[PDB]
């Protein structure tokens, strides 16, 4: 038996062989029952929403828009001061991102129905940065830790604006 | 536990379990905003 | 390798589970059409077609009876939780006229809270008719911590009973030898579980439910009444209530048993201070039974050259009317579970009636009897049970009739005689229930269209041509002059019903002489009409079970078919099955009667307040000596007047037994569409729904078929059986509740 | 008396004629299925018609075809 | 034959010699109808729960974390902890421990190789070779069976009598 | 104003209802002794009653001549949210869970079982499958457009 790296007293979890954050960590088994690619691009998606909405309690808290509407510190807060209107607009665009960038196949059984398709490659990379195949692996796990770090925190934030009320400072 | 997982995952057992869930949640809905007669916005 | 069982016969495994239908030889293959999932669930527990081993059956049945004996432990412990958790018992204690129990609080939510009724004593929850507190009160409880602990005992028992009925399916399973000593079984279940329960309640109430109960009467609060084991640890505190334990055993060992008078009484009557039976009577009862049974368990031969064989004893019972007699009986009894499930359930289901009625007639607990509520809910609960259990024990007699029953081996014996002339049994019996249907409701009709064409004159009244129940006035006549001529060392009748006192709890009736008079005798021969009619379709689907003029090979059919076919001018519901299910109707119809009998008798000539003159008024006033003599009386003086609280019962707390109300009606009348409905009509709707289903390719894979036509009567009785339950039950329980 | 038909579908396994409580139907030669054999019913007069024949025909809608008519003491199963 | 603890009963047929810390002790003879692994992980998880309980039970009624709620004895702690929501933390943490745990029980009830209690939790090493794991191991359920029995009786000696930590 | 109806805000005997319920709840509260877990329920469901009958007021609701709020479904926006809005959450609702079940019974349609997967649910697959049933109004409207979506004549019919 080989058993994981990460959780050394259980065995090496199926499915992970060939990933670019692979440390063994399976517990629950959810790449057995799951598709490891649908999996893959939840777990990016996830992350890369949860340092942009990290990076945006910050810059809140901090900058914030002229006018009325935009004047609260609490990310929570601002989430009701600001209304329905700005909330669904974007909500009506991450949705037509959300078609434009998957082009159409957009649920579990549709999307890698066809394979040809690396978990969260959208093609992005305006500035350039990746086109070394050396760093693009130290990239992508960088990308990962990121992510996950950023959704402990994301969640972090959330709550303490919750059983506070404040800001976050 | 492969025959049990197997054994939950009959039309009796998961029927128990997502009806359970759904009159939790609707429950819980009726809780924390009661008296709802119309939609909320 | 024990002779009396096997070791480890099945392996624990959880790859059953997974494989339904896996008992049965046809549904293991996997379904086909939906019928295969209603099939699963009606061959669950049959278990004669999953085994050919009688062996197997019987442990089977073993382990099945310990997981039912755990969903009972479990059962009564959460009843136990409850009374400590979500009851107002310790104010009930201190103010059993005032307080009405309550032990079930509702969550709010929905709004769902006006349910929590004013129960009083600084609650607010369901009120309770099952008379637990009554009970607990009895047992000696006056604390909420005792029982907390009697819940947490219950959930021990009932891992306990789950881990017995795994012990005995899969580590150690008896042998059908163990199973077949009858005698030695018999001999236990008497002595031992019988007896010995007896004797050990008895020791728990003069050790325990005595003094605590005598306490409690003479007004001394539970909080300073002294923790139970201290009655037993100290022959001081319990001396002084009854100052007879100051000899200790000694007379009991010298045959000095008159020494122990003091708290084992024969008193009969009434409690004057709670309306219960004297606890000291119920001490000394349970003692006397406790001996006469553990005396009745050294009677069968088990194991040593002592005891009687119930084969010698049932082999020697011929006659010249009789042929061989009850030659080849106790082969029956020991081979068929069917034969024992028939005769225990119909025992059983008596017993419950026979328990009903001696409840009400002699209220063995304290402040009980002026709970209305629960003496209603009592008695009407344990007569449906008692029903259900003897149309059960008809049932398991066909079924043995049609497969466990063995021509050969009762050549000539009671079972065969019977079988041979079953058509003169069945034509008496139809002649019988004609004549009382005839009679009593005949009776009711003509008295109904004699009040409708107002000739009042010519009704069967007590004011009118008179049928007075002479017979049975003449034993209540015998049971009030029993004390002190028959029965010399009592001091009271047995019940106040026969007659005597009025006993009146805190202005409440407790018990009362219930007169009997011409409105009596045609509910009493309403009741044996209709416990007639019962037993004529019961019996009729037992002894045609196996044959007929009609089906000369009725028993191939199995005890479960539908028909044989529209020929012979039509073979619908012949089966045996079709004969408890046409029994079932009755048995509804029986024992519908019987509860509104009580409740409308008792609420016109027992129950209500006593003036402090000592004049008796009742809830309803007597309007059952005069108005439950016609149809229309039934009618408008009982359903329609005591109807009044249902109807009424919304934005108040009894609001749910309105809504149950209307709920068990909706149910009732949609039983009515599987009950006039055929099968063919369905399938071919099915057919259509599977076409559009088709079109849209949504057509299930397990093909959908209406329900089988035994399924069919199945679903309609069962709901039929349930509204119309739950329609009394709403009706009772909101009555009684609000007066 | 019922009305016994039998139609070519007819597969000679015999289950009609062994399923008939009264002996209505019997196997007679035949050329048209593998079996060689057709069922036949030339005593219709003791028919009773609880189609018990047809409830054990394989074929896919039936080749044995019970019409109740016209009710006879032997069609009625009336033993008085 | 003649198990080494109760010299006049017979071996509990299930423990010959080869678990750490088997004297052969099991009148009743829970291993005869459960497996062996099972109980050893169970008897270990109470031995380290206890061993951390006890001497939590010990210093807590000596030194109390800075803060109102944590001035309270252990006796009493308990509803005191609950209504702060300290327990709470707890409870949550233990509980996911205790689903890694599922997992690992039955993968070593199922094969994998898994000792029972073995979590491979060893930063420094005291332990370099079997014979010093083996002494460890006796050591570590030694230490753990004496805490279980003295957990229950420093728990019924203050709830006997509330007193600060001699409990006599 | 539509249908003979008045605003709830204005109608007189809503808040005689309202007066009426509280009096009554207010009655039941007298009976009770101080801060007791009785008192704190009923003074629970007077604050329920009075924030549901000020929501109900504030409602853009019509009220009878019974002060009871009555519901405006001919199809004008205005009144919306008394039937609209619930209707598009309910068509929603229903045609993911229809999607999701029509999409798991072809699927496993397919495969060597189709009746033992009925009965032994396919978890995998069905979690797979629900959680896909947000696009079913847009998977409708797609399924139909390549024909996928309905049979044509290898349905059965009945012999007329
Ligand atoms: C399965 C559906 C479901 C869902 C989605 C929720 C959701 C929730 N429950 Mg919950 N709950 C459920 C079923 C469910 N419950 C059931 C079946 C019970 C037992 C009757 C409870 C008992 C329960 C309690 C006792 C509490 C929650 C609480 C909560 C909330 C925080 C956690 C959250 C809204 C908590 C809350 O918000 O209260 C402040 C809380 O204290 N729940
Ligand atoms: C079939 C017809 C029907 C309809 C249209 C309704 C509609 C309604 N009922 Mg109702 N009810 C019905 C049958 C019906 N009921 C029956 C048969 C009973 C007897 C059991 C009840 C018993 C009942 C009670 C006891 C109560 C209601 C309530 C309500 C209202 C609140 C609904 C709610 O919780 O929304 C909120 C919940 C949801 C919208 C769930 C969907 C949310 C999902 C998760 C959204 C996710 C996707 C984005 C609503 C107007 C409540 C009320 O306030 O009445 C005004 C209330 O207290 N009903
Ligand atoms: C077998 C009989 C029985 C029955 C009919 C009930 C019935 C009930 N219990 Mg209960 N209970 C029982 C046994 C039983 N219990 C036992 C044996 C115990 C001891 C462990 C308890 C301990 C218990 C507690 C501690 C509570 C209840 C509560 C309740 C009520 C709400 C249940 C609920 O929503 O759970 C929903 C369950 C699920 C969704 C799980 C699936 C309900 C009337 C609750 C209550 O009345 O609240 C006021 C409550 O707080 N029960
Ligand atoms: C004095 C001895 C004794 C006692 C007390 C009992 C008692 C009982 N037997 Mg039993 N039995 C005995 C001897 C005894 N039996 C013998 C010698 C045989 C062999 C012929 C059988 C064969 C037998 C069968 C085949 C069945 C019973 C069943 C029952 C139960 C009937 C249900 C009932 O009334 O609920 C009353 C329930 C209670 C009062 C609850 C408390 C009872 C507990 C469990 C004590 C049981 C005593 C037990 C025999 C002690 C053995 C302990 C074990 C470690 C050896 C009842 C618990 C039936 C049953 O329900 O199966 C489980 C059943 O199907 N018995
Ligand atoms: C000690 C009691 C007892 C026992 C051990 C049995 C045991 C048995 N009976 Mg039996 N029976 C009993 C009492 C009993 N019965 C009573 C009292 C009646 C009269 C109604 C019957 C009537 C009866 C018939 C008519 C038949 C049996 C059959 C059987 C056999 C198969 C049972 C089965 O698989 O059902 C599995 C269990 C079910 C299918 C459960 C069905 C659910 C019920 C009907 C509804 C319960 C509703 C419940 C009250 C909750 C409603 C509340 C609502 C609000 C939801 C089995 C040997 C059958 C057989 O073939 O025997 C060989 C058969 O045909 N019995
Ligand atoms: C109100 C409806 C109703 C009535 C009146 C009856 C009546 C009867 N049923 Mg029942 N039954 C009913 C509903 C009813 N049933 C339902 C719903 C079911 C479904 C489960 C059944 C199922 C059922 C079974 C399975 C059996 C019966 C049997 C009987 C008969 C018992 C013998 C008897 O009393 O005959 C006497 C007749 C009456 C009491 C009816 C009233 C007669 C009046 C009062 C006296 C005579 C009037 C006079 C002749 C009128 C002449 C004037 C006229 C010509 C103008 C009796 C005919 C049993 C049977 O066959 O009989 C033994 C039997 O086995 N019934
Ligand atoms: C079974 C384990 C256990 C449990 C349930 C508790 C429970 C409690 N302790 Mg406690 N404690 C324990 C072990 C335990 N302790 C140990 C081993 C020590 C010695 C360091 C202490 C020292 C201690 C002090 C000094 C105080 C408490 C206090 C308390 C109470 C409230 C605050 C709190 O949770 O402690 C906070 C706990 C600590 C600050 C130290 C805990 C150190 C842990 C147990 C050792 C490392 C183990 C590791 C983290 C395990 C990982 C778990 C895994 C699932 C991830 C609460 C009743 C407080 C109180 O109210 O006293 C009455 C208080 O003042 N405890
Ligand atoms: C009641 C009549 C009675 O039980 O007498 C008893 C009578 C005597 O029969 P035996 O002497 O043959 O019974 C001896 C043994 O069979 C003991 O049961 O039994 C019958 O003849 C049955 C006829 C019932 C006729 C119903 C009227
Ligand atoms: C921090 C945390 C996890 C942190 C892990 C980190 C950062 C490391 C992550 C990574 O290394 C991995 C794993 C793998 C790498 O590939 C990725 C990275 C990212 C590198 C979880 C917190 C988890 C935090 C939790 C669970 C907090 C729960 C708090 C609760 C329940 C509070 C409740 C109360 O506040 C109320 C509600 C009311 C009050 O009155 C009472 C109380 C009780 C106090
Ligand atoms: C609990 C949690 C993470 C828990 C992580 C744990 C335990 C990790 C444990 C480990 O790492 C360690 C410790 C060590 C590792 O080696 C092993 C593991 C085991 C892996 C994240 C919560 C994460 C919680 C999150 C992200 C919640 C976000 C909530 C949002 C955005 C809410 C928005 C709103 O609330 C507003 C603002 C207004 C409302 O009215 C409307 C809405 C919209 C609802
Ligand atoms: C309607 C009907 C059907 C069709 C009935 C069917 C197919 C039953 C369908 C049951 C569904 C599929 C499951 C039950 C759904 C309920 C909502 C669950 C019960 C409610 C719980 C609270 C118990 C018959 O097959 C039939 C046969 C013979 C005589 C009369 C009838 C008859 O009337
Ligand atoms: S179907 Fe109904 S009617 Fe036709 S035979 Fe069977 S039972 Fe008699």
């Amino acid at each position: 038996k080989v058993f994981s790296k990460s959780v050394p007293f259980l065995l090496k979890p199926a499915g992970l062989d060939g990933m670019v954050g692979d440390v063994g960590f399976d517990p629950l088994g959810f790449a057995t029952f799951i598709d490891i690619r649908w999996l893959r691009e939840a777990e990016l998606k996830n992350g890369r929403v949860a340092m942009l909405a990290f990076l945006g309690f910050i810059v809140q808290e901090f900058i914030r828009l002229p006018g009325d509407l935009y004047s609260e510190p609490n990310g929570v807060k601002a989430f009701f001061q600001v209304g329905p209107q700005p909330l669904l607009q974007i909500f009506l665009f991450c949705g037509f991102l959300e078609f434009n960038m998957h082009k159409g196949k957009l649920t579990q059984v549709d999307m890698f129905e066809d394979g040809k398709r690396e978990p969260g490659n959208f093609g992005f990379d305006p500035l350039g940065f990746g086109k070394d195949p050396a760093k693009r692996e130290r990239y992508a796990l960088a990308e990962l830790k990121n992510g996950r770090l950023a959704m402990i925190a994301i969640g972090g934030l959330v709550h303490h604006a919750l059983v506070t009320g404040h800001a976050t400072f | 536990m492969k025959d049990f997982l197997k054994y939950l995952s009959t039309a009796p057992v998961l029927l128990t379990a997502w009806l359970t869930f759904t009159a939790g949640f609707v429950i819980e809905i009726n809780r924390f905003y009661p008296d709802a007669l119309t939609f909320p916005f | 390798k024990s002779t009396i069982v096997d070791f480890n016969p099945v392996e624990t495994s959880f790859e059953k589970w997974a494989k339904p239908g896996q008992f049965s030889r046809t549904l293991a293959k996997g379904p086909k059409t939906t019928t295969w999932i209603w099939n699963l669930h009606a061959d669950a527990h049959d278990f004669d077609i999953q085994t050919n081993s009688l062996q197997e059956v019987s442990r089977k049945i073993f382990s099945a009876h310990f997981g039912q004996l755990a969903v009972i432990f479990l059962w009564l412990s959460g009843m136990h939780f409850h009374g400590a958790y979500f009851s107002n018992y310790s104010a009930w204690l201190t103010n059993p006229t005032s307080t009405k129990p309550s032990a079930q609080i509702v969550w709010p939510i929905v709004g769902q809270e006006v349910l929590n009724a004013d129960v009083g004593g600084n609650f607010q929850g369901i009120q309770i008719t099952s008379g637990f507190f009554q009970l607990w009160r009895a047992e000696g409880i006056t604390s909420e911590v005792e029982l907390y602990w009697t819940a947490v005992g219950g959930l021990v028992a009932s891992f306990l009973m789950l881990f017995a009925g795994w012990f005995h399916y899969h580590k150690a399973a008896p042998k059908l030898e163990w199973f077949q000593n009858v005698e030695s079984m018999l001999n236990h279940h008497l002595a031992g579980l019988l007896g010995l329960g007896s004797l050990s309640w008895a020791g728990h109430q003069i050790h325990i439910a005595l003094p605590i109960n005598k306490l409690l009467d003479l007004g001394v609060s539970p909080e300073e009444i002294p923790l139970p084991y201290e009655f037993i640890l100290n022959r001081d505190l319990i001396a002084q209530l009854y100052p007879s334990f100051n000899k200790g055993l000694t007379p009991f060992f010298t045959l000095n048993w008159g020494e122990y008078s003091d708290f084992l009484t024969f008193k009969g009557g009434l409690n004057p201070v709670t309306g219960g039976l004297w606890l000291t009577d119920t001490a000394h009862h349970h003692l006397a039974i406790a001996v006469l049974f553990i005396v009745a368990g050294h009677m069968y031969k088990t194991n040593w050259f002592l005891g009687h064989s119930i084969k010698t004893i049932l082999e020697a019972h011929k006659g010249p009317f009789t042929g061989e007699g009850h030659k080849g009986l106790y082969e029956v009894l020991t081979t068929s579970w069917h034969a024992q499930l028939a005769i225990n359930l119909a025992l059983f289901g008596s017993l419950s009636i026979i328990v009903a009625h001696h409840m009400y007639a002699m209220p063995p607990y304290p402040y009980i009897a002026i709970d209305y509520p629960t003496q209603l809910s009592l008695f009407t609960h344990h007569v449906w049970i008692g029903g259900f259990c003897i149309v059960g024990g008809a049932a398991h007699g066909a079924i043995f009739f049609v497969r466990d029953y063995n021509a050969a081996n009762n050549y000539n014996n009671l079972i065969d005689r019977v079988i041979r002339h079953r058509d003169a049994i069945i034509s008496h019996l139809n002649w019988v229930c004609i004549f009382l249907g005839c009679h009593s409701f005949g009776l009711y009709v003509h008295n109904d269209t004699m009040r409708a064409l107002g000739r009042s004159q010519d009704l069967f009244s007590d004011n009118a041509i008179a049928l007075k129940p002479i017979f049975a006035q003449f034993i209540q006549n015998l049971h009030t002059l029993a004390p002190g001529s028959t029965a010399p060392n009592a001091l009271t009748t047995v019940s106040y019903a026969f007659g005597g006192d009025v006993i009146s709890v805190g202005s409440k009736i407790a018990m009362m002489p219930i007169s009997l008079g011409t409105a009596d005798f045609l509910v009493h021969h309403i009741h044996a009409f209709t416990i007639h009619v019962t037993v004529l379709i019961l019996l009729k689907g037992v002894l045609y079970s196996r044959n007929s003029r009609l089906i000369p090979d009725k028993a191939n059919l199995g005890f479960r078919f539908p028909c044989d076919g529209p020929g012979r001018g039509g073979t619908c519901q012949v089966s045996a099955w079709d004969h408890v299910f046409l029994g079932l109707f009755w048995m509804y119809n029986s024992i519908s009667i019987v509860i509104f009998h009580f409740s409308w008798k008792m609420q016109s000539d027992v129950w209500g307040t006593v003036s402090p003159t000592g004049a008796v008024s009742h809830i309803t006033g007597g309007n059952f000596a005069q108005s439950s003599i016609t149809i229309n009386g039934w009618l408008r003086d009982f359903l329609w007047s005591q109807a009044a609280q249902v109807v009424q019962s919304y934005g108040s707390s009894l609001s749910a037994y309105g809504l149950i109300f209307l709920g068990a009606h909706f149910i009732w009348a949609f039983s009515l569409m599987f009950l006039f409905s055929g099968r063919g009509y369905w399938q071919e709707l099915i057919e259509s729904i599977v076409w559009a289903h088709n079109k849209l390719k949504v057509a299930p894979s397990i093909q959908p078929r209406a329900l089988s036509i035994t399924q069919g009567r199945a679903v309609g009785v069962a709901h039929y059986l349930l509204g119309g339950i739950g329609t009394t039950w709403a009706f009772f329980l909101a009555r009684i509740i609000s007066v | 008396s019922h009305t016994v038909k039998i139609y070519d579908t007819c597969i000679g396994c015999t289950q009609c004629v062994r399923a008939c409580p009264t002996d209505v139907l019997e196997m007679v030669p035949w050329d048209g299925c593998k079996a060689g054999q057709i069922a036949s019913a030339p005593r219709t007069e003791d028919c009773v018609g609880c189609k018990r024949c047809e409830t054990a025909c394989p074929t896919d809608f039936l080749s044995v075809r019970v019409y109740l008519g016209g009710e006879t003491t032997r069609s009625l199963g009336l033993a008085y | 034959e003649k198990s080494k603890a109760v010299p006049f009963l017979p071996r509990p047929a299930a423990l010959d010699g080869s678990v750490v810390g088997d004297v052969g002790f099991d009148p009743v003879g829970f291993t005869s109808w459960l497996p062996l692994s099972y109980l050893q992980e169970a008897e270990i998880k109470h031995c380290r729960i206890a061993m951390l309980a006890t001497l939590g039970w010990i210093v807590a009624d000596f030194v109390h974390l800075p803060g109102a709620v944590h001035e309270v004895s252990s006796l009493a702690a308990h509803d005191v902890a609950v209504k702060s929501g300290a327990l709470a933390q707890i409870l949550i943490w233990t509980s996911i421990a205790e689903a890694i745990s599922v997992i690992a029980i039955s993968q070593m009830l199922e094969g994998s190789g898994r000792q029972p209690g073995d979590f491979k939790f060893d930063p420094l090493n005291f332990a370099k070779d079997e014979k010093s794991l083996k002494k460890m191991q006796l050591s570590e359920l030694k230490n753990g069976r004496l805490a279980m029995l003295a957990f229950s009786g420093i728990v019924t000696q203050a709830a006997l009598t509330g007193h600060a930590f001699p409990y006599m | 104003d539509i249908g003979g109806l008045n605003p709830c805000k204005d109608s007189e005997v809503f808040q005689k209802r309202l007066a009426k319920t509280v009096k009554k709840l207010e009655n039941r509260l007298k009976k009770y002794e101080e801060g007791t877990p009785p008192q704190i329920a009923i003074q629970q469901q007077i604050t329920q009653t009075k924030q549901r009958f000020t929501r109900y007021a504030d409602s853009n609701l019509l009220c009878g001549n019974d002060g009871l709020p009555h519901l405006i479904t001919d199809g004008r926006w205005s009144h919306g949210s008394e039937f609209l809005l619930p209707s598009i959450l309910f068509l929603y609702i229903s045609g993911w869970i229809g999607w999701v079940g029509r999409k798991y019974i072809r699927t496993v349609g397919q495969t060597s079982n189709p009746t033992e997967k009925e009965i032994i649910i396919d978890v995998p697959l069905a979690i797979s499958i629900m959680t896909s049933g947000f696009l079913w109004p847009f998977a409708a409207w797609q399924e139909f457009l390549s024909g996928d979506l309905i049979a044509s004549d290898e349905t059965i019919t009945t012999s007329p």
